[PDB]
């Protein structure tokens, strides 16, 4: 016999404080009895489970489907944290095309990694008799139980470890571990490629581990998690989007996710009604009338879902870019790729839960986010294709008030084109109109009055029936955009209003606030100078708004 | 040589803080750093029986192109055990005050045998195509706020030579950075500094006095127009939360009336006395303004453009006990976070000098943009703690 070498086993504790599980044992029929005898039997001929004396106080219920299938969930609740077997999956973009790959079962390693032996005493199981007329049949797992809190990792970790000196001395091959499958790409001619297969499972039986002779059963395509992996180019299983005459929730909520999920290589897949029809339901059987909105959108999902687009595999020494286009109410869409026509992926950005916005902060938004993505995916930051003009850019950023910063960039004539729509003034405005505007409101019978008073004699109070002190401010300077020429300097005392303005939106909640943007629009020069309030400060007439 | 039993505070757990991505230089770079640590012993693999994890990144140091490791330690030194020195006083009225990078030396000293799984970290790999390169500590880790305790001994019997020698020069220690002031010339305090390091290898020019607390100041102009006033009197009220004393009806007298903001108006004589007075009360110290050691620091930083950053320490409101004007242009003209960053280094360092310990920090940035590009231009071994300013504060130009 050829010796094998151990695999070096992996210390297990319980969570802290607690104890082994203790459940009873589900009563079996006399069939499911005599197979679990038989299963067990040959599973101890093989050494994956021992016979225990009745001193082990533990017990874990099993049933058989014959099939035994043992239910490790108290054990599970009682066992401690392992370090996640996978942090996330990857992205098919992310592969890099590889002339050959094979496609390995190591199946039976998984019942070959030993489990630690203080830690066996833990999956102890009954096996009841026959009219329970004798004691149960008493086993333990001598390896990674199947169904355990910590098989995945400690299985992994022992394949890892096993195929590090392989990978090491190998560079000119790839291998991948998935489950009990490894998958193992080249780009050497493909008798080199089988060679180093058959020392891959020279390795791996060093071990005394079996890799099958038999031909695979997995052969492109390869449909792994919603993918379909072909040798040149990979795509999303087949999304086919269904004709509905009444949609209900859940079948809203798998379109969304059939759209959702086809928007990372279908470039412009927009979801913003289907799942606004979807806000604050929490009732799955509901039935919610479809909106003119929805059906135009889904429309356009169906004409780009009409016939299937792939996505290339990534070729590290092609630079990386991604490119973005607005799509309107806050809906943003970017393809990344290397060759002109031919995406690596693709995939879309909404904008945040906010009362006020615009589109330069939401692109800033878009890019940090296909910034991290391509760092995840491809451990560099793309080059950048913006519809907004350099100077654009320039103004915005040396103007604002908070820190920014996109990656390199470079503009594209992609209409719309995101643009600044309004600029306040630096300083005051020589010859024009100076309104000193203010607001007010009852608190009890939400009445109140705005309006403004100018230096040349121009006033106007309107007054107002269910509104706010906010709002009362806000409509001020309403008034004043609405009866200023040109150019206009705008005097208030509200915190508020200025807190909202400076932060520059070009689109709101309020629709006062949009009014006001659509006034600061059309004007040429806008100042807006703030003063505190009951100050005595002449112009600013609070009684004027009070009455 | 013996290793000092180290825990953790009663009822928590160690450290699961998720690593975030990173690009396939720096992971290349922790892949050649952590072998060769791996060599020399200081760093060992795991298993998966593991499940702690703290943070990992790469940088770059000033005046070098050799890569370095960083471990953002703040989790588990926030739920490290509580390690027991006043601080130097006079570490802040020195001349001149320079860094030294002692971080070498903790990796002499062992590392308590069950507290090493509390240091597990994770390179990462790209794509999630492998599980990522896991290592926990054998020696003291840089960053970890028991390093500098543990060897505080070992650091007082190196430094007890030097000490004796110069009793005029104040040290210092925080983290893995050691601070040393004088008063000497820049000349002789650099050839002192190569002393210093030349004793502590057989075994950053800073001045504090160039830096003071800025007072309010008000405009001194010949006429004013109705826009100035108004700023004045904003000014002025904005200060009176901070100065008792601060009158400003006579100044508001002025803007009676409804008059074009670009109209000049001339001073009353009781506008006069009044601004008067209140330069006089602006130029006297805030009352009642202490340091509390049970209590966080906080500092704010606002943009004022071009390249200008003013920034406040403090404890309550309206009680600074530092402000500060940070205008250095160093390769960063045209990045605003790179900017950012030095700025919050240096209020940082100039905490530390101070008080011995980091302020928490409140970042006029939205919370994305700052955690996709802060670590990129991060140079200091320690991290501090900081919050997300989303509303536009009206005060930015009154310290402006
Ligand atoms: C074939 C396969 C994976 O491929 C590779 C394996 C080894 C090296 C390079 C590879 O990819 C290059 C791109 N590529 C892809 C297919 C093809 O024919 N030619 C080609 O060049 C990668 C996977 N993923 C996503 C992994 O996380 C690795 Cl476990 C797979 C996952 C599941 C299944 C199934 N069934 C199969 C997987």
């Amino acid at each position: 016999m050829v010796p094998i070498s151990p695999i070096e086993t992996v210390p297990v504790k319980l969570k802290p404080g607690m104890d082994g599980p203790k459940v009873k044992q589900w009563p079996l029929t006399e069939e499911k009895i005599k197979a679990l005898v038989e299963i067990c039997t040959e599973m101890e001929k093989e050494g994956k489970i021992s016979k225990i004396g009745p001193e082990n106080p533990y017990n874990t219920p099993v049933f058989a489907i014959w099939r035994k299938l043992v239910d490790f969930r108290e054990l599970n609740k009682r066992t401690q944290d392992f370090w996640e077997v996978q942090l996330g999956i990857p992205h098919p973009a992310g592969l890099k095309k590889k002339k050959s790959v094979t496609v390995l079962d190591v199946g039976d390693a998984y019942f070959s990694v030993p489990l630690d032996e203080d830690f066996r005493k833990y999956t102890a199981f009954t096996i009841p008799s026959i009219n329970n007329e004798t004691p149960g049949i008493r086993y333990q797992y001598n390896v990674l139980p199947q169904g355990w809190k910590g098989s995945p990792a400690i299985f992994q970790s022992s394949m890892t470890k096993i195929l590090e000196p392989f990978a090491a001395q190998n560079p000119d091959i790839v291998i991948y571990q998935y489950m009990d499958d490894l998958y193992v790409g080249s780009d050497l001619e493909i008798g080199q490629h089988r060679t180093k297969i058959e020392e891959l499972r020279q390795h791996l039986l060093r071990w005394g581990l079996t890799t099958p002779d038999k031909k695979h059963q997995k052969e492109p395509p390869f449909l792994w998690m919603g993918y379909e992996l072909h040798p040149d180019k990979w795509t999303v299983q087949p999304i086919v989007l269904p004709e509905k005459d009444s949609w209900t929730v859940n079948d809203i909520q798998k379109l969304v996710g059939k759209l959702n999920w086809a928007s990372q290589i279908y470039p412009g897949i927009k979801v913003r009604q289907l799942s606004k029809l979807l806000r604050g339901t929490k009732a799955l059987t509901e039935v919610i009338p479809l909106t003119e909105e929805a059906e135009l959108e889904l429309a356009e999902n169906r004409e780009i879902l009409k016939e299937p687009v792939h996505g290339v595999y990534y070729d590290p020494s092609k630079d990386l870019i991604a490119e973005i286009q607005k799509q309107g109410q806050g809906q943003w869409t970017y393809q990344i790729y290397q060759e002109p026509f031919k995406n690596l992926k693709t995939g879309k950005y909404a904008r945040m839960r906010g009362a006020h916005t615009n589109d330069v902060k939401q692109l800033t938004e878009a890019v940090q986010k296909i910034t991290t993505e391509s760092i995840v995916i491809w451990g560099k930051t793309p080059k950048f294709k913006l519809p907004i003009q350099k100077e654009t850019w320039e103004t915005w950023w040396t103007e604002y008030w908070q820190a920014t910063w996109i990656p390199e960039w470079e503009f594209v004539n992609t209409p719309p084109l995101v643009k600044l729509w309004y600029q306040l003034e630096k300083e005051p405005i020589v010859g024009a109109e100076t309104f000193y505007v203010d607001g007010a409101a009852n608190r009890e019978t939400k009445l109140g009055k705005a309006g403004y008073v100018t230096n040349k004699g121009r006033q106007k109070v309107v007054p107002l029936t269910n509104t706010t002190n906010q709002k009362t401010e806000l409509q001020a300077i309403y008034l004043a955009l609405q009866d200023s020429g040109l150019e206009v300097n705008i005097v208030t005392d509200s915190q508020y209003a200025l807190g909202i303005i400076q932060a520059q939106p070009d689109k709101s909640e309020s629709e006062l606030v949009n009014q006001i943007i659509e006034q600061l629009i059309k004007k040429e020069k806008v100042y807006l100078a703030w003063v505190p309030a009951h100050k005595g400060i002449g112009g600013n007439e609070q009684v004027d708004k009070l009455v | 040589i013996e290793t000092v039993p180290v825990k953790l505070k009663p009822g928590m757990d160690g450290p699961k803080v998720k690593q975030w991505p990173l690009t396939e230089e720096k992971i290349k770079a922790l892949v050649e750093i952590c072998t060769e640590m791996e060599k020399e012993g200081k760093i060992s693999k795991i298993g998966p029986e593991n499940p702690y994890n703290t943070p990992v990144f790469a940088i770059k140091k000033k005046d070098s192109t050799k890569w370095r490791k960083l471990v953002d330690f703040r989790e588990l030194n926030k739920r490290t055990q509580d390690f027991w020195i006043p601080h130097p006083a006079g570490l802040k009225k020195k001349k001149s005050v320079t860094v030294l990078d002692v971080g070498d030396a903790y990796f002499s000293v062992p590392l308590d045998e069950d507290f090493r799984k509390y240091t597990a970290f994770t390179i990462p790999s790209i794509n999630n195509e492998t599980p990522g390169i896991r290592y926990q500590y054998n020696v003291l880790p840089q960053g970890w706020k028991g390093s500098p305790a543990i060897f505080q001994s070992s650091m007082t019997k190196i430094l007890e030579p030097f000490k004796k020698q110069n009793p005029d020069i104040v040290i210092y220690q925080y983290m893995d950075d050691l601070y040393v002031g004088s008063d000497l010339e820049i000349g002789q305090h650099r050839t002192k500094i190569e002393e210093l390091r030349q004793h502590l290898l057989r075994w950053y020019e800073l001045h504090p006095d160039k830096w003071t607390v800025q007072p309010i100041v008000l405009p001194e102009k010949d006429s004013w127009t109705v826009n100035d006033i108004q700023k004045l009197v904003g000014k002025l009220n904005w200060a009176s939360q901070i100065y008792p004393g601060i009158k400003v009806r006579q100044l508001s007298k002025l803007l009676r009336g409804t008059k074009a903001l670009t109209e000049v108006i001339p001073l009353t004589e009781e506008a006069e006395l009044e601004l008067a007075e209140n330069r006089e009360i602006l130029k006297e110290p805030v009352h009642g303004v202490y340091y509390d050691p049970s209590k966080d620091l906080i500092a704010e930083i606002q943009k004022q453009g071009q390249g200008q950053w003013t920034y406040q320490i403090y404890q309550e409101p309206f009680k600074n006990l530092k402000t500060g004007k940070y205008a250095r242009m160093r390769g960063a003209h045209t990045n605003d976070v790179k900017q950012l960053t030095e700025a919050v280094q240096k209020i940082t360092t100039e905490s530390i000098v101070i008080w011995g310990k980091t302020p928490k920090f409140k970042l006029p940035i939205q919370k994305e943009t700052w955690e996709t590009w802060w670590t990129e231009y991060w140079q200091a071994t320690w991290i501090p703690e900081w919050e997300f300013v989303n509303t536009p504060p009206l005060v930015k130009l009154w310290y402006q």
